[PDB]
Order: C-alpha cells, then structure tokens, then sequence
C-alpha cells in the first residue's frame, strides 16, 4: 500500500464525508445498481456528527 | 346481448389454494373474520412436536 | 355413512355501489372503456398444477414431459399428499371419496414435505439444469441425507 | 371555498395548513430540530373533504339485492343464475359481490 | 335475509360501522390493517356468538 | 380536464397520492408489510392474562398513519 | 459511459469534491463560492476543522493505481483483451510496475496513458471514417484485375471508379479475400455478399457490346445474379451519364437508380370567446346554490336574496374576485327585474353558463 | 397439436394425414425420353441448386 | 446450394416477445427435380432465380356522430334535460340520460397511452418487415463477419447464449 | 403415424418450425398397432395379423374414441384464434356426461 | 425429472406446480359487453 | 438553512417541510401510510 | 388481440408500467381518488429480472468445503489453518463463511 | 379468394341465448329470447333452432 498523512479523523471515516461522497462515482453507481440482490451498502461507514 | 362468456376456467389451474395463498400474502392470517368464515386451520405446536 | 345431511333453501346476491356523482361516474366509465385503459389480473398462485400417482411402498417417481417451449417459465413447486385425502379433479361427484378431514390440495395444509429424498432434473434427456457445477452434488438437488460421512 | 366562515380560517378549521400559514422560518426550524425538540405536535393542519362531483344527490341505493332468476337442482350439485344489472351512472366493484 | 357474519346484525349497520372506522366498504370486506384497528376500534371487539 | 377537485384537500393543496402505486403480486418476490408478528396445567395467572391481552392488539413501524410520538429516532422492523 | 479512457477511468479512482481539486475547496471554505455562500460556516466543528487541516497542509497521494487502471481500461475498450482478461491484466501490470518501480517508470507511464488515450480516440474516428483496410484490399484486387477491355473502355474505368467511390464513401463495408477470390460485404454481420472476382469475370464480356443488344433479351441470361446484385449495390453511385446510356448495363443502372431514388425521397417525407376560470365556476355554482336556497326556503325577494348571498362570502375571495362577482350580481339583478322566467331558469338549472354578450 | 383419446389396452397409433399439395409435371423432348419434376409444398421431398 | 441462386431463408417468429427468432433455409417447399433432364432443370433454376429477384426487391423497397369505437355515438353539450337540483326542499327520484360530453367524455375516452412503448414487434409489422431474406454467398467472410441473427441461440449483446444456463 | 402406449390418453405432437405455404388441413384416425404394418421394406417379422388394414384399405373404425384436439402455432397462439368456437381454444370433438 | 421419497404404505400423489404466468386482459368497449383474452404462457391451451 | 441538525453526511439531516400535525378521534383519520 | 402488439407487452408482462400505459386522465383520476376508491389492484406492472451482466453462464461453484491444511491438537485447544482460496473473477463475502 | 370474405377481428361462429322470460303451465311453456344480431354480421334465420 501507500502510507498516508491525511488527518486520521477523516482517513478512518470517523468524521467527514459520508459513503456516497468519498467512494468512487463508479462504485457508488454500481452499489446503487445492485442494491437488491448483492448488497454492498454495509461495507462502508457513514460518519454521523452531532 | 351476446353470451360471450368471460370466465374460461381450466382444469390444471387451481383456484382454492391460490386464494388461500393470496389471503396469507396481503394480510395477517392468524386473525379471524367470521363473515367469510375465515379461520386458518392449525395444530397446537406442543401436540405436533412433544 | 354417518348420515350428516345438508339442504340449501334460498340464495340471493348482494352488491354494493359507491354512490358516485353522475357526472363523475359517467366520466370514469368513458375513461375505462378506452382501448388502452384496460383492466388486467393474474392468479396469485400463478400455477399449473399436475398430480402424479405413487403406489404403496414406492420409492421412485419418474415424470416425463414431451417436447415443449419453456418461455417465461418461473420455477417448480412440489409437495406430497395422501390419495385418500384428495377428490377427483373436475368430476362432479366422487362416490369413493370416503374422507372428510383437511384437504391439503384445497386448503393448503401440507404435512408430508419431510418425506422427500432427492430431486433430479434433465433436459433433452441429456443435460442437467441444476447446472454447471453449481451445488455440492452437481447432478441432483439432495434434500435430506441418511448417514453420510461427508 | 366561497362559504368558508373567516372564524374557521382564523381558528385553523379550514384553509391553509400548518406548513404554510406559519412563517417560513419556524418551518425550517422545525425541520431541523426534528430529531431533538419536536414541534410538529403543536399547530393544526386542517383537512377538508371535497364537496361536488363525488356523491350523487339523487335517490340511489347502496346495497342492491338481486334474486335468482332461475335455479336448477341435482342429487349432488345445483345451479343458480342471476341477471346482474348495472344501470348507467354507476360502477360496480365485483369484490363487494357475494352470494 | 338481512343479517351478516352469521350473527344478528343487519348488513346496513355492519356496512356503516366498517365504512366509518376503516373505509372498508364498497370495495370488499377485507380485515382492517392492524395499525388502523386500535384497541377501541370497532373490529377488534366485535364478537359474533351463537 | 383536471380531477384535483375530487380529492380530499389537505389545505389549499390536493391530497394527490403517489402515482407509483398500482398493484402487482405473484408467488415469489412479492412481499407485503404487516407480517404475522405473533384448566391451566400452569397456574401463574398473571403473565398469562397479560399475555392474552398482548395477543389481542398490535405494533410495528410503518404504522405511521398519523404520528410516531414526540422526540425521535428512526428504527427497524421495516 | 465515456470512451475517453481518461474519463472512463477517473470515475473509478476518485472521491467527490475532495482536496484533489484544492482551488474549489479553498474557494468554498472561506466565502468565495456564490452558488450557496455560508454553507461551510455552519457545519459541525469537526468537519470544519478537518477540512481546514487538509487544506493548509495537503496530503500526498500515490497515483500508480490510477495510471495503471487508465491504460488497462484503454486496452479493454480497444479490444486488446476480454473484460475478464482486463480484471486479470490489471493485477498483472500492477505487480510488474511494483517490482521495477522508479521515477523513470512513472514518467513513461504518464507518457503511456497519454498515448493510449490518443490511440483510442484515433481508432474510433478511423473506424467511423472509412476503414482504409477495405480500400487497400480493393486496390490489391483491382491490380489483380486487368485494366484493358477490348470492347469499350470508358464505361469500364468509369465503373471501376464508381466502385472505388462506393467502398470509400460508406464505412462499415468490408472488402477482403477469403479464398482465391475477393468479396464485398455491405456490413459486418450483414447479408448481400458479392463475389467480386466472379462478378468482374462475368461482366468482362458485357462492357462495350451490350449497348446495341439491350433492346432484345437474347443475351440477358448472360448476367449471373451475383453480378446483378453487384450492379444493384452501385445504383446510388454512378449517376446518369457516368455509364453510357442505351447499354444493357447502363439501362439496368438507370432503372435501379430511379427506383432507389423515389424511395428514399418518399421515405424522408414519411407522414363563445370568453369562458370562465375554474375559480369563477366555483363562485357561480356557490351563487346559484345560495340564491336558490334563500329564495326557496325563506321566501325572500330576489333582490334581497342576491344581497344576502353576497355578504356571506369569504372576504379574501370576495375582494380578489370583486369585478367578476360584481358584474354577475348586477346581471342577475337586472335579469330578475326584467325577465323572471329567465332568472328563475338560470338560477335553478346547473350546467348553465352566462350567455355571450354578458361580457 | 394435442390429442385426447379414450384408454385402450392395446397400443395404438394416431395417423395424422396432413394435407399438402403433391404435383408431378411430365415433359418429353424427343422419342423415348421422360423427364419428371416433383413437388410437395408444405413437406418437400427436397432438392437445392 | 449454388452461391448465386440460393434457396431463400425464412424467418421464424416468436410470438411471445415480439422479437424474431432464428431463421433457416426453406425446407418444406423445395422442388425435387432429381429425375429431370437439362431442359427442365434449367427452367426450374430460372424459376428460382425469378423468385429470388421478387424477394430481394420486395424487401428492399417496400419497407356529431364520431365513430367512437366502432359504434358511433352522438354528441350533445346542452342536452341537459332535468334542470332541477335537489336543494333542501326537492327530492329528485330516479333519473339519468347518458350523454357524452363533447370535450370531457370523448377526449377522455380517446386519449392514448401516457408514454409510448419501446420493445418488441407485433405480428402484422413482423409480416410486413421480415420477408424471407436471400443469402447470396453464404458465410464467405472471416470469423465474426457472419450474420449471427440466423442462429436462434445467439443473443445480440452477450454473444452465443449458452442454452441450459 | 405417431405412437400411443397402452391406456395412454394424451398424444402430443410437435413439428419444428417450417414454411406452411399452400397448406390445406388435417385428417386423423386411430389404428390398432397390431393392424398397421411397419411402413418399411416388405417383410415385417413383427407383423403377425391377416385381417383388414385400415391404414391401407380405408376401413377406419376407431374415430369414435377421440375427445379433444388442440392446435397451437408457436406454442402461444391457438389456430382458430378469434374465439371462433363455443369452447375457447379446443376442437372439442365429443363431450362426456358433462353436458352443460 | 426423477424424484424419490421415503416409502409409505398407502397410495400418495406427488404434486408439482409448475410455476407459470397466468394473466387475463379484460376489455369493455360498449355498454354491457365484456371481451377477455386469457393467456397461460409456459403451458397454454395445448398443454401436456 | 440550519446548522443545528444532526449531520449524517456533509449534507444535513432534515425532514419534510410538511411535518406539522393532527388527528381527531373522529375517524377524521383512518388515514394512510408514511411511505 | 395479439395482432396489435406482442403477447408480452400485451397481457402486461415485461413492458411499460401501469403509470405509463394508462391514459393521463385515468392516472390523474387514480391519484385523486386514491383515499376512498382504490384502483391500484385492478391493473398490472411487470417485474422483469435483468438479463445480462449479473450472473455468469460459465461453470462456477456455489459452495466449497475447505479441508484444513494443518492441525495442532492440544490438551486445551484445537488449532486449524485453512488456505482460503478465492478464484479469479469471484468475490467472497466473508459473512457467509462459517466453521 | 384471399380477402373480402372472412374477417380477422374476433367474431364467434355460434351464439347461445338464454331466455329472459319463462312461464310454466299445466300444458304449455312460454320462452322469450332477445335475439341480437351483431353490428356488422348478418344472420340467416334458417340456422337458428331451439
């Protein structure tokens, strides 16, 4: 892999953009296309910040 | 005016079981409605499996 | 034999009409007679049913269907039931139907699904539909197993 | 509606519903604070049924009763035949019919 | 020939109650949806006897 | 040719239902909500009666006709 | 989606409005964006800080995967490999690069993604431009054929140029050699395949001598049907006067040209002034109902009935529709004063509308 | 085509003559030469060239 | 047989989906001349050539009181007869003269579908469009240049539909 | 000739798609297998019977045992496909005691 | 297809329901006239 | 807008405008789903 | 009549939905009188599975039995190591795995 | 002849009409039918029978 220096709060999806943002447009489109049978929606975290 | 029948019933097709399954599908079946004499048959589970 | 008897006396038909306003009802009628705004329905079971005899102590049920076109075919559904507890199809009155309990072919109370052993599928008397190595046992859907070291 | 008494509209009996007569602002506030301070249960949203072109004023029955025109009997089954009539300015939903 | 539900209640009255409490009138007589039938609702307490 | 006047009015705004609601159901793949959620040899009396009371009544989540109840969270049993 | 392998790639390895485009984020975080300013000023603290922390010190990224995927996708869209082979070859190339990596390798990789982008674009435009390969094959075949015809030569070379123009002007047409012959398919996966060598061999004997014999169908059977199809396919080309007329070949070409012509052409051809607004109709029906009710159950005079109706109106709608309501009230007043039968009819019969001239 | 027949103990066969047209044309160029060209429109004998 | 006068190919229809299934050479209408001399054999070949000419060409070139729906209906707008309406006093008994309102009833009765279709083809259009096609030099190209429409087990997008899954 | 086993009641037949130009119609009859010889070359050693030959002579005598004939094109369209029969889509030859 | 089941000392019947499409389209082009078009796709009227 | 909302994403979490409400025993309800 | 349209677009199998083949008037009518006069169950909407680019026609297993490649039994614990191999162009969702 | 003889739209070949009125007596029997010829076809009365 590649060691990264992003702030860990966003690099671990603790607080930052949600799934439909940091994911690829292609992957997002694919996941939305196959939401019915092969669900990919639980494999990525959506941070929630009060 | 012209007795063109609208009900073409076959013998392969089974209607009673179809209505049973439909009644199960669209609503709860455990309840009783006396008008149609609607009360699904069932066995006491402690009797079938001791 | 028990002498239970029944005798219908009278029968009337009841219908209930939504008291639609005459203009609106006429408009709805003119709408529903369109070539396109037609009503359609499908039987919920969406089935074709067939039954096949199994003699006493039998242990093998071959079934063959001749050449056919299988467009839109959706799948299979099967169960096993006692012959004594199923009336003759279509005929008005069966004088041999000496039984009065639950009728699984009608009321859908099946109780023999546990007795099935295995099912095999074969197309054109050659290929097998379960498929290209799909299941553990590719040839035949094995439902329940007796002693099996695997 | 022409015959809407203004006291009704002021008392939120008929007329604009909760999302519209309120200031835009409160609306938004509410939408945001939905999760924590509810504020949807404290204003009224009137509902009004339609008046014209929905129900027939002329004398008309609700539960029609049809009698068997002809009946046949046999030792095992019997036949009943009805002449179902649906006059104009009407619509019959067969689901209600029942012998 | 006016009673229903195999009990002594005129189909007029039964129809009016059903229409008022669940609008299940003109289009058939299905059992009301559970959420529309509270404890004080008409149906859940209606008990025919003979 | 506008039929909005026939609908119930929710206040200066017709209550037009979603056009995406026309029935379709078959044997498999069609599922509808409101599922089948649910001389005493044993004299406990209590929980028994309570249980009978429970047996005759109801609860679920899309029962959102009208209101869920005050402060909130969104939950399951969809 | 998109053919440009850069674009059809970058959808796969990229976030959405991250700090890859730093300028947009920096514009949006301060106030600069005009579409919706003050959006960033009111986000939770963590998020805000995190972006800011990202913005002032950017975080480096490794673009190896992006470039390798770009070139792999370029190969896939250019029929270098099958898509399953694409999934495999992506990992293959990734391992290859990872075990030999250097700055020079990255530079060559950028060069290569540029080259493959250009290559895909060129291949597409060339496939839509005329397929030079067919032209090369046709020229080879024509070199095989002799260029001299003892009976007539202008028609022969004119026809040859016409065939050249036909194969050039319609892309997706195929010219090739399978056996010891050359052929001409009007489209991939298409019917109408002409045995070009056989057609030319048959047509060699009909060039300069079938003009006088076109009137009699004595030699018409010399035309094999394959050559007939070959001529039919060149009807839109070789317009009038290219092939000398009054010739059997020329006669056929002219007939076919006229026929196709009528067809495409035909084919591209193919194939009470004032009335009330619903609100005013509602007002009219309300006025009818109220006036009839007052006049029928309270016995009041028609003028007092009209007055009583007016007042009981919703003030907002009454003020909003003051002119129309005023005009209707005056019209009904004078009607009731003058013609009682007409007033009673117009106040009691639904489906009534104000007659023209009331406006 | 689906048929229904009453049960019988012996094996039996359903013959289904399907009608078709069946035509023979005869031609004779010279002494002692017969040339025939057969045809059967919905069920052909078959010959292609 | 002959790559110049070929027996034609005749399409097969699938009624259910509306697409056209695979086709095949015509095999029910062949002429058996295997017992004929050169005269009749040339005559028959000429006849088949004439038939092919007919096919090619054909294919290529040829691609008040409104009727209501078969029983005309009259149309009146001011045919309103019963002008009374039941106010607090009146009580209107049975009534009703069914009349089609000119604009409302008729237009609402003859509106087309909301959005046009995009799919298969009906029978009449299939007959008009899919004439038997004459294939002149069969399969004379490199692999992949053949007419794949002919094989019924071939899918346009995913090539060579594996039967039996 | 399409075969029918003992006590069998349905005789489905299929024909692969072909041109039907100038078709004329059908005609059918049941024959006892023991009667009709193997339509082959002279001797049929399994043909042991010497009475009438309804396949040859024309003395058909089993036409009274037909019950239903259903004709369908492309397995979706019945041939008299305009409800041009009292029964929906079957050439119901003889009706049993079920005399509606 | 070749099922097999455990022995039972009484006659019994396997029941197979062949999942199919069974639809009907209803038309009504005038007063008191019903026209219908039934259809079962996998096993239409010419069933086995 | 509002910053006072739980944010499940960069985008805020806000309900429908039309959320304010009523029911009278009446049957002035007996009305349908949230869907 | 099938002479108009294919038998699947007709009889409302794979094809347009109810909110698309119905005339605009009827759609608006149903949207208006949805509350007190149901019309949803009297029509049809086809449900069509996607044909391509989902499943594979090639032979591929649905379940594998992974024999342990090595064991070290102990008086207190049992240790098993499995060489979990995921074939090419396949994706394994670990949730389905179990011992 | 190819065309202008038989239609393509559906028609039934045979129609069965149910009596609308009936009356028994000691000796007679009266039946009344409402014969309805279609809007385009024609009927030869010779084919009709009771």
């Amino acid at each position: 892999a590649t060691p990264s220096m992003m702030p860990q709060w966003s690099y671990m999806h603790i607080s930052g953009q949600d799934a439909s943002e940091y994911l690829s447009p292609g992957l997002v489109q694919f996941a939305r296309a196959t939401e019915t049978y092969f669900s990919l929606n639980n494999k990525f975290r959506n941070p929630t910040v009060a | 005016a012209s007795q063109l029948n609208a009900v073409v019933d076959l013998q392969d097709r089974n209607t009673e079981l179809s209505y049973q399954l439909l009644l199960d599908s669209i609503g709860d079946r455990t309840r009783y409605f006396s008008m149609w004499n609607q009360a699904v048959d069932s066995y006491d589970p402690d009797v079938r499996i001791i | 034999v028990d002498g239970a008897s029944i005798k219908f006396d009278s029968i009337c038909l009841y219908a209930t009409f939504f008291p639609m306003a005459h203009n609106t009802a006429s408009t709805l009628e003119a709408m529903l007679r369109n070539d396109t705004n037609d009503q359609s329905f499908n039987d919920y079971l969406s089935a074709a049913n067939m039954l096949y005899p199994i003699p006493a102590n039998a242990t093998n049920v071959p079934i063959s269907i001749p050449s056919r076109n299988w467009a839109a075919f959706r799948g299979w559904a099967f169960t096993r039931l006692k012959t004594k507890e199923t009336p003759s199809l279509g005929s008005g009155y069966d004088p041999y139907y000496t039984y009065s309990g639950s009728i699984p072919y009608l009321d859908g109370t099946f109780y023999l699904n546990h007795t099935f052993k295995k099912v095999a599928i074969t197309f054109d008397s050659s290929v097998s539909w379960p498929g290209n190595d799909r299941l553990l046992t590719p040839n035949e859907f094995e439902i329940k197993r007796s002693v099996d070291g695997e | 509606t022409p015959s809407m008494m203004p006291q009704w509209s002021y008392m939120h009996i008929s007329g604009q519903d909760a999302s519209e007569y309120l200031s835009p602002g409160l609306v938004q506030f509410a939408r945001a604070t939905e999760t924590y301070f509810s504020l949807n249960n404290k204003f009224r949203n009137p509902t009004v049924a339609p008046t014209h072109d929905v129900t027939t004023d002329r004398s008309q029955r609700l539960t029609l009763r049809f009698i068997p025109v002809d009946r046949e009997d046999t030792a095992y089954s019997y036949k009943a035949r009805f002449t179902l009539a649906v006059g104009d300015n009407r619509v019959l939903d067969m689901a209600s019919t029942y012998f | 020939g006016y009673n229903v539900a195999q009990c002594n209640m005129t189909k007029d009255w039964f129809l009016v109650q059903m229409l008022a409490n669940y609008n299940i009138g003109y289009q058939g007589f299905y059992i009301p949806e559970s959420y529309k039938d509270r404890m004080y609702s008409f149906f859940r307490n209606f008990q025919p006897m003979s | 040719i506008n039929f909005a006047s026939l609908a119930p009015r929710h206040g200066s705004r017709p209550f037009m239902g979603n056009w995406q609601d026309i029935g379709t159901s078959n044997m498999s793949g069609g599922a509808f909500s409101w599922g089948s959620l649910w001389k005493a040899w044993n004299s406990s009396t209590g929980q028994m009666l309570r249980d009978k009371l429970k047996e005759q009544n109801f609860q679920q989540k899309v029962v959102d006709g009208l209101a869920s109840g005050i402060s909130g969270v969104v939950d399951l049993a969809n | 989606t998109d053919p440009a392998v850069r674009a059809a790639l970058q959808s796969q390895p990229s976030g959405l409005n991250s700090t890859d485009d730093w300028r947009q984020v920096m514009d949006r975080i301060m106030s600069l964006t005009a579409r919706n300013p003050d959006a960033f000023r009111q986000q939770p603290q963590a998020n805000r800080l995190s972006a800011i922390l990202e913005a002032v010190v950017p975080a480096r990224a490794n673009p190896t995967h992006e470039k390798v995927l770009a070139i792999v996708n370029a190969l896939a869209e250019n029929r270098a490999i099958r898509p399953d082979e694409a999934g495999l070859v992506y990992d293959a190339l990734l391992q290859r690069v990872a075990r030999y990596n250097s700055g020079n390798v990255q530079t060559n990789l950028d060069r290569l993604v540029g080259d493959v982008r250009e290559a895909v674009a060129q291949r597409e435009r060339a496939q839509q431009q005329g397929n030079l390969g067919s032209m090369v094959a046709l020229n080879a075949f024509l070199s095989t054929q002799p260029a001299n015809v003892p009976r007539g030569q202008e028609d022969y070379t004119n026809f040859v140029s016409a065939l050249r123009l036909m194969v050039t002007e319609t892309p997706q047409s195929e010219v090739y050699q399978s056996g010891p012959d050359y052929f001409f398919q009007t489209s991939r996966q298409g019917l109408q395949t002409v045995n070009l060598s056989q057609a030319f061999k048959n047509l060699q004997g009909l060039w300069g001598v079938r003009a006088p014999t076109g009137d009699r169908a004595t030699v018409s059977s010399l035309l094999t049907p394959n050559s007939r199809l070959l001529l039919l396919l060149i009807a839109p080309f070789t317009d009038s006067g290219s092939v000398s007329r009054d010739t059997y070949l020329g006669h056929l070409l002219t007939l076919y040209r006229e026929a196709i012509g009528q067809a495409h052409v035909d084919e591209h051809t193919f194939q009470s002034l004032h009335s009330l607004n619903s609100e005013e109709e509602r007002i009219l029906r309300y006025v009818q109902q109220s006036v009839s009710l007052n006049l029928m159950r309270d016995g009041v005079t028609p003028s007092v009935a009209l007055d009583m109706t007016a007042r009981n109106m919703e003030p907002g709608m009454y003020a909003s529709n003051r002119p129309f309501i005023n005009r209707l009230m005056d019209y009904l007043h004078r009607a009731a004063a003058v013609n009682p039968e007409y007033f009673t009819n117009a106040i009691l019969n639904p489906h009534w509308l104000p007659p023209p001239g009331f406006y | 085509m689906t048929f229904e027949v009453d049960p019988m103990d012996e094996p039996t066969l359903l013959y289904v003559l399907f009608e078709v047209f069946d035509v023979v044309r005869v031609h004779r160029p010279h002494r002692g030469v017969i040339e025939t060209v057969y045809l059967r429109t919905p069920f052909s004998a078959g010959n292609a060239t | 047989m002959s790559k110049e006068i070929p027996t034609p190919y005749m399409w097969s229809y699938q009624p259910q989906m509306g697409l056209a299934a695979g086709a095949a050479q015509d095999y029910s209408t062949r002429i058996n001349y295997m017992s004929a001399g050169p005269h009749m054999i040339s005559r028959v070949n000429g006849i088949r050539a004439h038939r092919n000419r007919i096919l090619l060409e054909q294919a290529a070139i040829t691609t008040l009181t409104i009727r209501g729906r078969g029983i005309q209906l009259n149309d009146e707008s001011v045919s309103s007869s019963l002008g009374l309406r039941p106010d607090g006093t009146f009580q209107i008994g049975g009534a009703g003269r069914p009349s089609f309102t000119p604009r409302q009833a008729i237009l609402t009765l003859q509106t087309s579908s909301s959005e046009p279709r995009s799919g298969g083809i009906g029978t009449l259009q299939f007959i008009e469009e899919f004439v038997p096609s004459v294939y002149f030099n069969p399969f004379s190209g490199p692999p992949g240049h053949y007419p794949d429409q002919f094989i019924p087990n071939f899918d346009a997008v995913k090539d060579s539909a594996d039967g039996y899954d």
